[PDB]
């Protein structure tokens, strides 16, 4: 299967070369030549994209939004000097989708303790954000650059707290997870606000591995404000076990001011769940 | 052995910056240092990509291309501010025997099935299309361009087809390969057109697991119109063997009108071979034709199948 | 480790988008927060690449320093764009270090014997010399200039001579190292200097298994050329020794003109050592070396001999 990513990237490039080419000689059925290869390459590799997630061979399809991303680049090349503003609208949606997309992919990720696909998925995220700015730049939309920031910064936190936990420096983590949930602020997307959430309990459960209750329960209070900002039931009824994991490790480390302080941000989830 | 071929592209990858730094000064003595080099590394991978080919580690010879294109790169970019067409004129020459001789892997890759190898001679011949547009962006000479644009749809083609082969659509693999030998006969390059009709080859062999004998038809033609460029007398009588089996398939299916086609195609390229014992086949082959088209009372068919079949036997 | 790695250069692959974000925009916070960040990365890699060598991997030290050069090319993209000195002065210095650290892990690799390490550890600083060079340019200080470039042409000639001690081409090995220790004694770099003679020691160990001793004295020259310019104490003791076993492999052969030769290079070497247990070592040789000499009746090796056995004595 997997020399199918390889021979659309080898289409991208032809394509990049005859967009180089066109620029430097005029034709516009080269223009249109590259466009449709580069299209249809695209349409190709958002089935098998679709497919890989059903497959759950989580490698090839983030190796297949890398395609994306790249194929993106290629596309917002075109379209920017040909001046049509449709096949942009068109390329940052198959980006944004992309991208979101990827966002659950690094939300599964993180879930796993699988910090490996995350932090590969979290690249194509970064990869995206550079070609959404493309875009963005000659569309003069200061709100999606804006965005692009924001998301950079994110994805740079939620690496940051990734690399605070691989290397168990848990207060840096929880200081670094303070700074995550002011990005998902910024940012204002759910998704990203549900994949920081994500993080969030993955480093209390962190703590609790390690017996750091009090640790625990710093994370678990970024962990349900993200969780409240976001709306998430799910993630909120999670917190909330969480939470009761952090209380039953208080206890047993027979401590009542760090069961008091879990029991009341499981009843701060539990109230925004109802 | 290997470790070579990676000193090389730190050699090429500290040459690049050597050219870099020394862009913006009055110094074209580093410039010459750096074009020796480049020279020498250049030397070292032919070497080494002329022996790899011997032992038959094409992946080790694609990789010395793949530097040998970075070199050429550089050369070019050391050119440029030098003012120097020589360099050019060695870089161009060398990148087209790469391609040439990129193209002829591609070829082998393509005859063995190893699409593992086919992937990345594919964006080795790219990057050396590239390289020669970055020279003809500066020097101006439009043929290269030609050249250059040609070469790289000509791949896209052997690409989508190889893709379409992988898929099974014949249909697919006709609309590529017409395409394939428009842009490689508008380019006159008889390498192209030998890489193309060696693809041609192994469509016609996936064509007939198929059984679509009215596609694989008009994917013969076209491999026909490349191997009359190309006229390699071995490569002719391998085409004629798969015309001749797909007539039989065709007979098969009791789709004379297609196995006349399938004759038309073959005497074509016969015709161009001289190989009398495929004269004698294809007599042979045309009368169970004419058999056939007897029995199914077809007998235009029948009188066009005996044309074609004089129209052979008459070259002996 | 691994993920850390990865982690920490994905930091730094996100400053850099952000930088380009920045720039194109031309927003001012978007830079102070990528330089925070940079920075925090930065001290980190320190740290994890002082901690990768003590845990004795040089593959994850030299990653991590490939990861602190992204950062000093981040840096140096903020900086050169951003304009302050002092920001400039840190991101050289920075680079500078992880050049040394990089040299360090080349030179352990080359003489533990694994190229590929060293050539890996060629590309780093070659990177380097890159960010170097253009802080140096924006900035404008010419020393600094000067410095990148014959520092990245002695890495070229080490690279070359890599390639040629996977070549087995001694003579070859021998004019890449003389090329090697003009541009270093031009820099003056101690680690380069080291490097050098490092590389010098091991195509002297390939040239006694080819039996070749006549070529590792010619490479012994050199090593002490670069060696008397740095006194490294242990690296002059392994050259003496090498010599030493050298003009032992020059007896066997009995070509007492190279043994004296070889003594030749041992003395200027133990010049500047001062080590009595190798002068009288090399003394006590000295005598075998006479005593051969004299056995083969040549006058003027034998009063060579006599010289360099008397002077090294004579103040021992």
């Amino acid at each position: 299967p997997e020399l199918f990513l390889q021979d659309l990237r080898s289409l991208v490039e032809a394509a990049r070369i005859l967009a180089r080419l066109a620029r430097q000689r005029g034709d516009e059925h080269a223009l249109e030549r590259a466009a449709r290869w580069a299209e249809q390459a695209a349409r190709q590799a958002e089935r098998l994209a679709r497919q890989a997630r059903k497959e759950g061979n989580l490698e090839l399809a983030l190796k297949a939004l890398q395609i994306l991303v790249n194929a993106a680049y290629v596309l917002a090349e075109i379209a920017r000097d040909r001046g049509n503003e449709e096949l942009l609208e068109y390329a940052a949606r198959l980006a944004e989708e992309a991208a979101r997309q990827a966002i659950e992919i690094a939300a599964q990720a993180m879930e796993e303790g699988n910090f490996e696909l995350a932090l590969e998925a979290l690249e194509i995220i970064n990869e995206a954000a550079r070609v959404l700015a493309r875009i963005a730049h000659h569309r003069g939309n200061q709100e999606l650059l804006e965005k692009a920031a924001s998301l950079t910064h994110a994805s740079a936190a939620l690496s940051r707290a990734i690399a605070a936990i691989l290397e168990g420096d848990v207060e840096k983590a929880v200081r670094a997870a303070q700074e995550a949930v002011k990005a998902a602020k910024e940012a204002g997307d759910n998704d990203m606000l549900r994949a920081v959430a994500i993080a969030a309990l993955r480093i209390a459960k962190e703590a609790e591995k390690q017996g750091n209750v009090e640790v625990a329960v710093k994370a678990a209070r970024v962990a349900v404000e993200a969780a409240k900002q976001a709306g998430d039931n799910d993630v909120l009824r999670l917190v909330s076990e969480r939470a009761l994991s952090i209380a039953a490790s208080s206890v047993k480390q027979g401590n009542y001011e760090v069961k008091e302080k879990a029991i009341r941000v499981a009843k701060e989830a539990n109230k925004q769940a109802g | 052995l290997e470790l070579a071929l990676k000193a090389l592209q730190i050699l090429v990858n500290a040459a690049y910056v050597l050219a870099e730094i020394a862009r913006d000064r009055g110094n074209e003595e580093l410039l010459e240092k750096a074009a020796r080099l480049a020279e020498e590394a250049a030397r070292q991978a032919e070497r080494i990509a002329r022996q790899a080919r011997k032992e038959g580690n094409l992946e080790l010879a694609l990789k010395a291309l793949q530097i040998l294109v970075n070199a050429a790169y550089v050369l070019a970019e050391i050119a440029r501010d030098r003012g120097n067409e020589e360099l050019l004129e060695y870089a161009a020459r060398l990148a087209e025997e790469a391609a040439r001789q990129a193209i002829e892997i591609w070829a082998q890759a393509m005859e063995e099935g190893n699409q593992q190898l086919r992937t990345k001679a594919a964006h080795i011949i790219l990057r050396a299309a590239e390289v020669l547009l970055e020279i003809a962006r500066d020097r101006g000479n439009q043929e290269l361009l030609e050249k250059a644009a040609s070469l790289v749809d000509a791949v896209a083609a052997l690409q989508q087809a190889a893709a379409a082969i992988l898929e099974g659509d014949v249909e697919k693999a006709v609309r590529a390969a017409q395409e394939a030998v428009k842009a490689a006969k508008e380019a006159g390059d008889n390498d192209m057109l030998r890489a193309v009709a060696i693809a041609a080859l192994r469509i016609a062999k996936e064509a007939e697991k198929q059984g679509n004998v009215e596609v694989a038809v008009k994917a013969a033609r076209v491999a026909v119109e490349a191997a009359k460029q190309a006229g390699d007398n071995d490569v002719l009588r391998k085409v004629a063997e798969q015309a001749l089996r797909i007539a039989k398939e065709a007979e098969k299916q009791g789709n004379v009108e297609v196995a006349v086609k399938a004759a038309r195609v073959a005497v074509e390229a016969a015709k161009q071979a001289g190989d009398n014992d495929v004269l004698r086949k294809v007599a042979d082959q045309a009368l169970e034709i004419a058999k056939a088209a007897l029995e199914q009372g077809d007998i235009d068919v029948a009188q066009k199948a005996m044309d074609v079949a004089v129209e052979a036997l008459t070259q002996a």
